């Protein structure tokens, strides 16, 4: 199962 | 930008034989950027409702992508698919052979 | 055996043309077990093996959601993008994540992953310590600022050394059918006519998985690396691959040549010759 992604670039 | 060029290779899933259904293949891979028109061809004709992967790509982020439909191959038909990217002047058609 | 699970991210921006699209899917080894795409009527993940289907509703509600969040990111690291670089806003560009886990054949840790590129280039990727960063560049160093700055690394390796482990596992062990089977090749050599001086033996491996796989030419047990033409390795589009070999021999001298063949799948490694 995934990750959330969490912080933008 | 670099751009990168499609590899192209069309072949069947199964070994080839006269008047037995199989599926013809057109593999694209090693490209950037991800836009890219594949048609398959049945005597120089388009092959319509063809298939193809979800877009993936490889270690270094080249991507690639199969194409596919349902054919039965006869002795006279003839199989190719044409290919079109930015990298590429004219599209590029590559036949199948069925010993390749 | 050892195995692997990876997510692949694609963003493709399209100025003039709405959103960017966005796919993912999800492998382990060489299977597809997950997709999603933004541009399907209200997009779900969705699975693409078997063992997966088990899954319950909760499992699809997240994923999906998880999905629809990078997509989301996407866009606005996409816009962020432009501005790292001193980009027009007319242009068509690109945004890809991987990440994922190895492990051995008891279950643990080998390597984890977790890295992003931008137009087809590294940008910023997780070292193998899941601790520290490379940047590519000095925008991806505004990038790696950020991510030390909020501790990114540290939850990063959290996911890596438990859940993408301990999810792998699961997924091996209910597809252990698929995922734990090997399919050896089907090998034959053909002979292709060049000239009444020489023709093409071509050594064909298919039907095999995983995709991993050597195809050689000896000739009187010489390899014969610099006069073979291989292929890259192909889907066959039913989970298995396939390669060939081939070499120009001159007529009469095709019982020196053979084919050798190595792959996991395989009782014993293969000699072959053409057999007319």
């Amino acid at each position: 199962r995934r990750r959330w992604r969490r912080l933008t670039v | 930008m670099i751009q990168r060029t499609p590899k192209i290779q069309v072949y069947s899933r199964h070994p080839a034989e006269n008047g037995k259904s199989n599926f013809l293949n057109c593999y694209v891979s090693g490209f950037h950027p991800s836009d890219i028109e594949v048609d398959l061809l049945k005597n120089g004709e388009r092959i319509e409702k063809v298939e193809h992967s979800d877009l993936s790509f490889s270690k270094d982020w080249s991507f690639y992508l199969l194409y596919y439909t349902e054919f039965t191959p006869t002795e006279k038909d003839e199989y190719a698919c044409r290919v079109n990217h930015v990298t590429l002047s004219q599209p590029k058609i590559v036949k199948w052979d069925r010993d390749m | 055996g050892s195995h692997s699970m990876r997510y692949f991210h694609t963003s493709v921006s399209r100025p003039g043309r709405g959103e960017p699209r966005f796919i993912t899917v999800g492998y382990v080894d060489d299977t597809l077990f997950v997709r999603f795409d933004s541009d399907a009527a209200s997009p779900r993940e969705e699975p693409r093996a078997p063992w997966i289907e088990q899954e319950g509703p909760e499992y699809w509600d997240r994923e999906t959601q998880i999905c629809k969040a990078k997509a989301q990111t996407d866009r606005e690291d996409l816009r962020t993008l432009l501005r790292y670089y001193n980009q027009s806003e007319a242009g068509s560009h690109t945004l890809q994540n991987m990440y994922g886990c190895d492990v051995g054949p008891d279950g643990r840790l080998l390597r984890g992953y977790h890295q992003d590129a931008y137009d087809g280039k590294d940008y910023i990727a997780l070292n193998e310590d899941l601790s520290s960063w490379t940047a590519a560049d000095t925008a991806a160093q505004i990038t790696q600022r950020k991510w030390e700055a909020a501790r990114v690394a540290e939850q990063l390796r959290a996911y890596l050394e438990g859940e993408c482990v301990e999810w792998l596992r699961r997924y091996l062990e209910n597809g252990k059918e698929t995922l734990q089977r090997a399919d050896p090749p089907k090998t034959h050599v053909t002979h292709h006519p060049i000239s009444d001086h020489e023709a093409t033996l071509r050594c064909w491996a298919l039907g095999f998985y995983p995709a991993e796989i050597t195809l050689t030419w000896q000739r009187d047990g010489e390899d014969q690396t610099q006069d073979t033409e291989l292929v890259e390795t192909r889907p066959a589009g039913d989970r298995t691959f396939q390669k060939w070999a081939a070499v120009v021999v001159p007529s009469g001298e095709e019982q020196r040549y053979t084919c050798h063949v190595q792959h996991e799948g395989l009782p014993k490694p293969l000699t072959l010759r053409w057999e007319p």
